[PDB]
């Protein structure tokens, strides 16, 4: 519960300090390094992890991927951060370069993890490199970061900001849930029921983030969506295969 | 060779066709449409070109290529896309016509090229047939290392932090253009190479040769400005500048010398090509 | 003893979940939220519930009845959405809210009212299951027939041309009332009984019933229409009062209508007893319930 | 137009007329027969005959389907034109309605072998829903003159015409019993012949419209019908030839 949700997160958090190493040109790894680990955490890496070992799998398996998760996401975070609204410690021209620096080597992490001693290491990883990119791309969380923009505060629908959260964050969480399953080794049965519990774990955690402005939180949102993601968890029985319910309190 | 100009209308053509197969107009439409607007403004396509010329020069053929081929021109789309934007160069025109963000916003425009760069690796790597994985991922992390803080961005980002310091030194300067032209050229031709089936000599030839011919386009548009800041011509004069070309174009060449002439004959017309353009 | 109010309650707690479940957000997100806002509403669902209670009575089972059942409602939704258009009768309130095009515009509430029947034959088509093809294609044909020119429609469309008749007979207002309301209940229970392996005779006895009660159905919501305010019917109520439309409690008045709808309620619970009391008991409590609501 | 087309668009003219006739109470049946003729004539509805003869089959086993797809074509019809743009025969509530009896009408004649039928169903009902030609309708409104581009406008073509011909072409593919391969195949030739006619009449709008975007629509239909051949097979590339 609480610790092992959190020694998820450090491990994460030391993968990609090892792996972004402030070097010369500091103009460049600088900002990187810096806007890395300044965007906050989405559950989504995390997710990735738990469902690697839910299945079977060793942690180091799925690192790759949910450091790869965790970049397109703060490349994400700090694009949508810009106009200058507030006070940023690099530029806008910096933070947008950035976020296009920080997307690529996600996959570079992901490729140069395949380990040549394994045979089944470019078969999952070339999968999880498709579902990674498709979550980020134009037709996922891309998709949700537009029509985000036309969402009036007190003014519009809740059916309509649930499908902005389905998108901006529910696609990347199905993806890691199902990236972390695939990774692990777990069969399409596995895969296919973890990603949708990942769908609706993510929406309706985007869901509160949500909350703070257009107060108007329905609770029957919060249990129709909790109770779809539950009814997807019928097959693993146990903690960890009722444990990732915990998000969901 | 013979018709240097009719083969590269060929490979951009074919390419064109399957940059408008592969990029269709869909929901969310804004997004989809400026993707479309700034990749299928047209254009030379040399780096889909070099991507296609160096799969068939080791082997391979053109169609295992294309996706691959396609996806650095939409990565090399997505880096225009955003430096043309306002806080970054802030241009109203490319190519005669209005940038992205002045039809589409800037929001718009930031999106679609994020859209653009993830929906590459997405391509690559979906769409390639004919070739093991271990051989696509291998190929996606040579884009990803071509692209990122040690290769395109990382031009990008000290040519931004560049601009106000007016004394540059020649180390400065071809960092600068080998990271912000070379590095997608290398790309290009390394994933074709590796595609095809080359094997580590000839794809490590290739790498020369890209980064020879990148370096050797900077050099000449310096020359050319001069006889139509920091520049080639102001540190080390034009007399330099041109020996300069002469020499990256020779070595870009003897890359070449082990491969069937039949197959080589594109990149050695393409290295002379840039080496004594009149603009 | 047969609780109805734990029986409605659950079968329309059941059948809005697959309501909702069936009509998602997606792109064109307009049309679709719009197709939400008045399906997911809040009606009565007596159509579904009928159609489900029908496919039990003959041995079928919820499950292969719900996407049909979801259909009949996904029609009758737009129904009511084009209905309450300011081209048709221009209402301002339905199912407790603002009308469709009040909130969304005349083009996109028109769209969505399209989408849903659409949708209603894609749903029942491909979702089905537990009924071979066969069934299903029959099925479809008999939802085709209820809500088009010999069904609902013929009933919309002679009821907004026979707006001027003040010498209306009571065949006049009957072809109206049994198409406009009637022909879609009598869908609703045939498609139930169908999917639900029922024989001929019986689903044959069911119309029949159908009839009956979609029949009572109307005369009720005529009576609600001029006894009820906007407020508690959640719709735009009075508006029956002024336009010369066909009506009951106009050719022969509240009263008489009220005993009117007493006999039609009579009449087809006495088809009812074609069953065993014990599971004709749902069809009869939804009888009454068509009977004496309040809304 | 080709007297082949303007043949076959005449026999399904025929089975309309011998489906639709005017009965009391005629306030009702006037304007449905009125308005399934007063809808232009889709190809998207001789494409599912011409696909069907494509294939092995005989036209006779699609007409149902071809009818249908007509239907729905001229329910939509009416609906976008809801205003008095102009000066209408029936008022804007007997069209609103009679588009809402037309659908159902074409779901009728198919419902009245049925594995083929149930397939048609689906494929007719979802390119006339949400998600196919409605999305075009919606999306068109949208359309401003000459602030909009050719990649915009292409797409409520393809939205508003390709899905109901890629439709009509596998329909008729279907009910003609041919491959998985061939009705995609004939699927994507609808969807670009469909298209492109779209793009013809759309022209008549914004004169923006160059040969490039017609002659790529062209060459991406008839290379969906390589594979085919025989008489037929050229009947079916003059749809976008000639
Ligand atoms: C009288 C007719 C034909 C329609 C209104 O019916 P309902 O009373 O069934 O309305 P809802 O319950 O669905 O809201
Ligand atoms: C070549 C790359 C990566 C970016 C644009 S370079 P630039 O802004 O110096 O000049 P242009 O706008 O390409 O004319
Ligand atoms: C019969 C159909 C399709 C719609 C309603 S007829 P009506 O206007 O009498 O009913 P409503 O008051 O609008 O509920
Ligand atoms: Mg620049
Ligand atoms: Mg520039
Ligand atoms: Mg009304
Ligand atoms: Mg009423």
């Amino acid at each position: 519960m609480q610790p092992y949700w959190a020694a998820i997160e450090a491990d994460i958090e030391r993968y990609l300090k090892k792996s972004i190493t402030i070097r010369p040109p500091e103009t460049v790894f600088g900002p990187m390094h810096h806007l890395t680990f300044a965007a906050p955490a989405t559950a989504a890496s995390t997710l990735c992890l738990a469902a690697c070992e839910l299945v079977g799998g060793d942690r180091s398996q799925a690192m790759a991927a949910a450091a790869a998760i965790h970049l397109v996401h703060a490349a994400a975070y700090v694009h949508e951060h810009l106009p200058p609204a507030i006070q940023h410690k690099y530029g806008p021209n910096v933070e947008l370069l950035t976020g296009d620096g920080i997307v690529p080597f996600g996959f570079e992490l992901l490729a140069g993890s395949v380990d040549p001693a394994r045979t089944d290491d470019p078969d999952r990883i070339l999968r999880v490199i498709i579902e990674i990119s498709r979550a980020g791309g134009p037709e996922g969380m891309i998709s949700g970061l537009h029509r985000e923009e036309e969402i009036v505060d007190g003014n519009t629908s809740l059916d309509f900001i649930e499908y902005v959260c389905k998108k901006k964050y529910g696609e990347m969480h199905a993806c890691g849930a199902a990236c972390g399953a695939i990774l692990g080794g777990a069969a399409e049965e596995e895969i296919q029921k973890l990603r949708n519990f990942g769908l609706y774990q993510g929406t309706l955690r985007g869901m509160m983030e949500m909350k703070n402005s257009h107060q108007l939180i329905d609770e029957n949102i919060i249990g129709k969506l909790k109770e779809l993601a539950l009814e997807e968890l019928g097959g693993f029985h146990g903690k960890n295969a009722e444990l990732m319910s915990s998000l969901v309190a | 060779m013979f018709d240097f100009d009719g083969y590269m209308l060929r490979k951009a053509k074919s390419v064109n066709k399957a940059l408008e197969a592969a990029v269709q107009m869909k929901e969310p439409l804004k997004i989809h449409e400026s993707m479309r607007y700034s990749l299928l403004a047209g254009g030379k396509r040399v780096r889909p070109m070099l991507c296609i010329a160096a799969c068939e020069l080791v082997g391979g053929d053109e169609s295992t290529a294309m996706p691959a081929a396609c996806a650095v021109e939409m990565i090399h789309t997505m880096s225009l896309m955003h430096d043309d934007l306002p806080c970054m160069d802030n241009d109203d025109l490319r190519r005669g016509k209005p940038t992205n963000h002045m039809a589409f916003g800037e929001s718009v425009a930031v999106l679609a090229g994020d859209a653009l760069l993830s929906f590459a690796f997405e391509h690559v790597a979906a769409a390639t047939k004919g070739a093991p994985p271990e051989r696509i991922v291998r190929v996606l992390g040579e884009l990803a290392v071509s692209i990122g803080s040690e290769g395109l961005v990382a031009g990008q980002v000290v040519d931004v932090c560049s601009e106000g310091m007016a004394e540059v030194g020649l180390d400065h300067l071809e960092f600068i253009h080998h990271h912000k032209t070379a590095a997608l050229l290398q790309g290009s031709v390394v994933l074709g190479a590796i595609l095809g089936g080359g094997k580590e000599e000839e794809v490590a030839k290739l790498r020369k040769f890209a980064n020879c011919i990148g370096l050797l386009f900077q050099v000449v548009d310096d020359i050319l400005d001069v006889t139509k800041k920091t520049t080639y011509p102001k540190l080390i004069g034009v007399e330099k500048s041109k020996e300069f070309a002469d020499r990256l174009n020779r070595e870009a060449q003897e890359q070449l010398l082990h491969f069937h002439p039949h197959r080589a004959a594109p990149l050695i017309a393409l290295a002379n090509y840039i080496a004594y353009r009149d603009n």
